[PDB]
C-alpha cells in the first residue's frame, strides 16, 4: 500500500490547523510516523520524530501525534511569511522499506482582482532568415493566477502543439505567465492577424498586433 | 554536520551519473547513509541502505539492479553508479543523513533522517547541451525583449544594459517542448516615445558551451 | 535584358563593401535575383537563394538584399579562403531563360 495525503489545506492565520495522514494497519501505530517539511528552493528538515519527542532547534510551537489509522500534526497558528509542505512517512513490514505521502499545501485565507495586460512579440526578419517562425505572447500584472492562454487568428483557432507555462510568483505581489508557439514561414504569412487571449476567471482581453511593425 | 557537494551534470538515458556529498566533522563508521530523490507532485521512494563497515547492503523490491553502491574509507564518501536512466528520474538528489546503526530487518523503525543540505540534481534527458543559435526578437506603454531557444540545459541568465538595469527583469518559466528545448523569457518596460531610437541589447550566458551571444533587437521590416 | 555586372571587384579586406548587379526593365523586381558561385576547376555551388534565407553549409558572411532595380550584395569581413568567383543570376519573363552577367573577379588589395 501507498500512504496518501491531502494535496492542500486552507487555514486562516491566527488559529490552529491540523493535517491528517490516513494509512493502514501495518504502517501506522505499530510503526513510528515521521513528518518531513521542506523549504522552497532549499533543503528539507525533520519536524517531529517518534510522535512524542521534539527535535532541538525549534521552539514549542508545533505538535505531532498518532491516533490509530491516521497521524495528526497540530499546527498551532499560521504565519503568512512561511508556507511549507508537510510530508508523511512510515514503515511497512510487507514492503520492508520506507514509503512516503503525497504532501499538503498550506495557504492563508481574499483580495480583489487586478487588471491584466498582455503583449504580443512578433519575430524580426532574422528569425525568418533561418526558414523558421515562432510567436510568443506574455501576460503579467494579474492577480491571482490560474490562467490559460490560447492563440487565435481571429477566424479559427489553430492547434499545432499549443503549450502554456505554469504561473509563477514575482517579488512585487503579482503573477506572470507566458505562451510559446513555433510554426513554418509558409503558414506564418498565410494570415495577417494573430492574437492570443487570456482567461482571468471573468476578464478577457485580445492583443491585436499586426505582423508588419 | 555538512553535506556540501557539486551539482550533477545532465546525463543521457542508458548512461551513468555520479552524485556524492562530502562528509566531515564525524567518523564515518557508524552512520548508514541513504539515497532518495524528491519526485515532483508526489512522494519519495527508497531502494536500500549503505553500510561502510561490512558488506551487508540490501535492495528494495522495485530496485534490483537499478543502483550499484560502492564504498570508500580513505575519503569517507559514498560513490554513485546509476544505470539506465528513464523519464521518471527527473528529480533532485539528496543524500539522507540517518542517525544510529541497524543491520537486521526489525531495527529500522526507531531512526529518523537527520541532515539535509545542498542537494544535487540528476534527471534523464533526450535533449543535450547544445550551442545556442539565438536571434533577436522584434518588439510589439511599450514592451520589448529577446527570447532564447536551441539551448540546453536550464537555466540561462539574461542581462540588459550590461547589468545596469534590474527593474522589471523577471525570468518567465520555460516549457517542456516535444524536441526537448526550452524558452526563458525576459521582458522590460519602456515608454512609447522611444521604440526604435535608443539601442537596446541583451546578454545571455551559456555555461557548458562557454559562449557569449550579444544580440541587438530591431523592429520587424 | 542583359544583366550588367562589373568584371573586377576592388574589395579591400577589413571593411564592408557592396557591389551592384543591375539589369533592364521587367527583369529585376518581377523575379528574384539569385547569387551563385563556382571554384576555378570545380563544380558550382549555391551561395544565396531568394535574398531572404541563408542555406546550410555556407557561412553567414554574404548578405542577400535587393533594393529597386539595382541588386546589392553585402559582405561582412574578407578572408583569403573566400575568394570564390561570384555570379549574378536572374529569371526574365521576356526571355524564358536565366540571365547571367559578365561575372565579378575579387582580388585582395
Amino acid at each position: 500500500p501507498v500512504l496518501t495525503q491531502p494535496p492542500s489545506a486552507s487555514g486562516p492565520p491566527g488559529q490552529s490547523v491540523s493535517i491528517s495522514c490516513s494509512g493502514s494497519r501495518s504502517n501506522i501505530g505499530t510503526n513510528f510516523v515521521y513528518w518531513y517539511q521542506q523549504l522552497p528552493g532549499a533543503a528539507p528538515k525533520l519536524l517531529i520524530y517518534k510522535n512524542d519527542q521534539r527535535p532541538s532547534g525549534v521552539p514549542e510551537r508545533f505538535f505531532g501525534s498518532k491516533s490509530g489509522t491516521s497521524a495528526s500534526l497540530a499546527i498551532s497558528g499560521l504565519r503568512s511569511e512561511d508556507e511549507v509542505d508537510y510530508y508523511c512517512a512510515a514503515w511497512d513490514d510487507s514492503l520492508s522499506g520506507h514509503v512516503f505521502g503525497a504532501g499538503t499545501k498550506v495557504t492563508v485565507l481574499g483580495q480583489p482582482k487586478a487588471a491584466p495586460s498582455v503583449t504580443l512579440f512578433p519575430p524580426s526578419s532574422e528569425e525568418l532568415q533561418a526558414n523558421k517562425a515562432t510567436l510568443v505572447c506574455l501576460i503579467s500584472d494579474f492577480y491571482p493566477g490560474a490562467v490559460t492562454v490560447a492563440w487565435k487568428a481571429d477566424s479559427s483557432p489553430v492547434k499545432a502543439g499549443v503549450e502554456t507555462t505554469t504561473p509563477s510568483k514575482q517579488s512585487n505581489n503579482k503573477y506572470a505567465a507566458s505562451s510559446y508557439l513555433s510554426l513554418t514561414p509558409e503558414q506564418w504569412k498565410s494570415h495577417r492577424s494573430y492574437s492570443c487571449q487570456v482567461t482571468h476567471e471573468g476578464s478577457t482581453v485580445e492583443k491585436t498586433v499586426a505582423p508588419t511593425e | 554536520v555538512q553535506l556540501v557537494q557539486s551539482g550533477a551534470e545532465v546525463k543521457k538515458p542508458g548512461a551513468s551519473v555520479k552524485v556524492s556529498c562530502k562528509a566531515s566533522g564525524y567518523i564515518f563508521s557508524d552512520y548508514n547513509i541513504h539515497w532518495v530523490r524528491q519526485a515532483p507532485g508526489q512522494g519519495l521512494e527508497w531502494m536500500g541502505w549503505i553500510s561502510p563497515d561490512s558488506d551487508d547492503t540490501n535492495y528494495a523490491q522495485s530496485f534490483q539492479g537499478r543502483v550499484t553502491m560502492t564504498r570508500d574509507t580513505s575519503i569517507t564518501t559514498v560513490y554513485m553508479e546509476l544505470s539506465s536512466l528513464r523519464s521518471d528520474d527527473t528529480a533532485v538528489y539528496f543524500c539522507a543523513r540517518s542517525v544510529g546503526y541497524c543491520s537486521l530487518n526489525s531495527c529500522q523503525r526507531w531512526m529518523w533522517f537527520d541532515t539535509w543540505g545542498q542537494g544535487a540534481l540528476v534527471t534523464v534527458s533526450s535533449a543535450s547541451t547544445k550551442g545556442p543559435s539565438v536571434f533577436p526578437l522584434a518588439p510589439s506603454t511599450a514592451a520589448l525583449g529577446c527570447l532564447v531557444k536551441d539551448y540546453f540545459p536550464e537555466p540561462v541568465t539574461v542581462s540588459w544594459n550590461s547589468g545596469a538595469l534590474t527593474s522589471g527583469v523577471h525570468t518567465f518559466p520555460a516549457v517542456l517542448q516535444s524536441s526537448g528545448l526550452y524558452s526563458l523569457s525576459s521582458v522590460v518596460t519602456v515608454p512609447s516615445s522611444s521604440l526604435g531610437t535608443q539601442t537596446y541589447i541583451c546578454n545571455v550566458n551559456h555555461k557548458p558551451s562557454n559562449t557569449k551571444v550579444d544580440k541587438k533587437v530591431e523592429p520587424k521590416s
